[PDB]
């Protein structure tokens, strides 16, 4: 009775099946999260980072599990990884890496002390 | 048309590294042509005579290629002093073109 | 059923005649290649640090072409006792190969 | 006004577009030819020879062209080629290479003296 299903299409079938609002960015409705996610569609299309779509979803519709009171988002390392490949593309369009995805506000790595989803180092 | 398999322009990014100096790798948004041309390719035999020098075959084949492009520059960030500059063609449009023009 | 779009050998009869001299035309069975290769064609920019750029693009394109053929020769009787040798190729199989390779 | 279109489905899109009855085997209707062709479907399925389907069609619905009074069938060499790969499979099923496809009743090779369709030597 703790987790809701994922109603945002572009964030389905990525490795987890349910989430919980509010997300890591403040939205109280998945519908608001979906809307803002759309602003990233071009970047995703460009093949900037194979992890981009997953990273964004993990922030906008974080993994929820019935077994603990907090949501599970990305680790700081995935953020940096995506950022280093993706930020430069944003700058080419006159945009900044958003403050809402500041990599330093994510746990630095997945351990018992703090659950976060890592991705491949390469 | 609107066929997604048509000859058209696609956008992609790539990481660029200078092989001769130690520099920060650089992301760059690029464009390529890719697709299927509507024209069937083909090839027929030609007949030679003593006074008629001809190739074995007459062929036609259409390839998806850049129609218009534009030079574009890539300033690298390197050993603390220097900036190296790569260049390449940024494709603006694609068209289907005869294989051997 | 067979896809009418594949690269395949088509059969047809045509007349062998000298395009100028005046001769005894001869009927002959020929084959030709025609169709769409399955591989999409593409073209990508190459990035250069060196002087200028060299060949700006790197590309792939598949063309329906004769793979094997028989070399044929026949003789026409032209005005006067004179005989003229014509050469042409009977195509046996067609395949898809790179435009510039 | 000399050639008819090919109404047998398994013999369409093979390199020629029209034919003419009677065929090289005696049938006066494409419908009869189609029926008998069906007896070869398993053999074709087995991958006995990549030329089999074409060879059979060239016999059962021969190539017609407006430019000459005779039909164009297979050369003897294609027959032998197919036969050598296919006859043994027929024998495994207790059948013989049919007398109607006796390779020796086809021209031995494509020249002006006699038009017949050859195939690849390998
Ligand atoms: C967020 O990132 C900006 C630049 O990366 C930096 O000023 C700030 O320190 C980061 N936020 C926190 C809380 O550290
Ligand atoms: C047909 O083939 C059989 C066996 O291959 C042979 O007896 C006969 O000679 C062939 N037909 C003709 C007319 O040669
Ligand atoms: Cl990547
Ligand atoms: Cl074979």
């Amino acid at each position: 009775r703790r987790c809701d299903p994922i109603r945002i299409s572009m964030c389905q079938n990525l490795g987890y099946n349910v989430t919980k609002m509010p997300n890591l960015v403040g939205h109280e409705l998945q519908t608001d999260a979906e809307l803002q996610l759309t602003t990233f569609t071009p970047l995703i299309q460009y093949g900037c980072s194979s992890q981009l779509q997953f990273f964004l979803c993990s922030v906008y519709v974080p993994m929820c599990t019935e077994k603990i009171n907090i949501p599970i988002g990305p680790c700081g390392g995935m953020c940096l990884s995506v950022k280093r490949r993706c930020e430069p593309v944003l700058k080419e369009f006159g945009f900044a890496w958003p403050e809402s995805l500041n990599c330093s506000k994510f746990p630095p790595q997945n351990d018992h002390n703090h659950m976060c989803m890592e991705g491949p180092g390469d | 048309d609107s066929d997604p398999r048509r000859c058209m322009r696609h956008h992609y990014v790539d990481s660029i590294s200078h092989p001769l100096y130690k520099c920060s790798s650089k992301m760059v948004l690029l464009a390529r042509c890719e697709g299927h041309c509507s024209q069937a390719s083909r090839s027929e035999p030609l007949v030679s005579f003593s006074t008629v020098l001809k190739q074995p075959f007459r062929s036609s084949c259409h390839c998806c290629r850049p129609q218009t492009s534009k030079l574009k520059a890539l300033r690298l960030r390197c050993s603390g002093g220097m900036r190296l500059t790569a260049t390449y063609r940024y494709i603006l449009s694609c068209h289907c073109e005869e294989c051997n023009s």
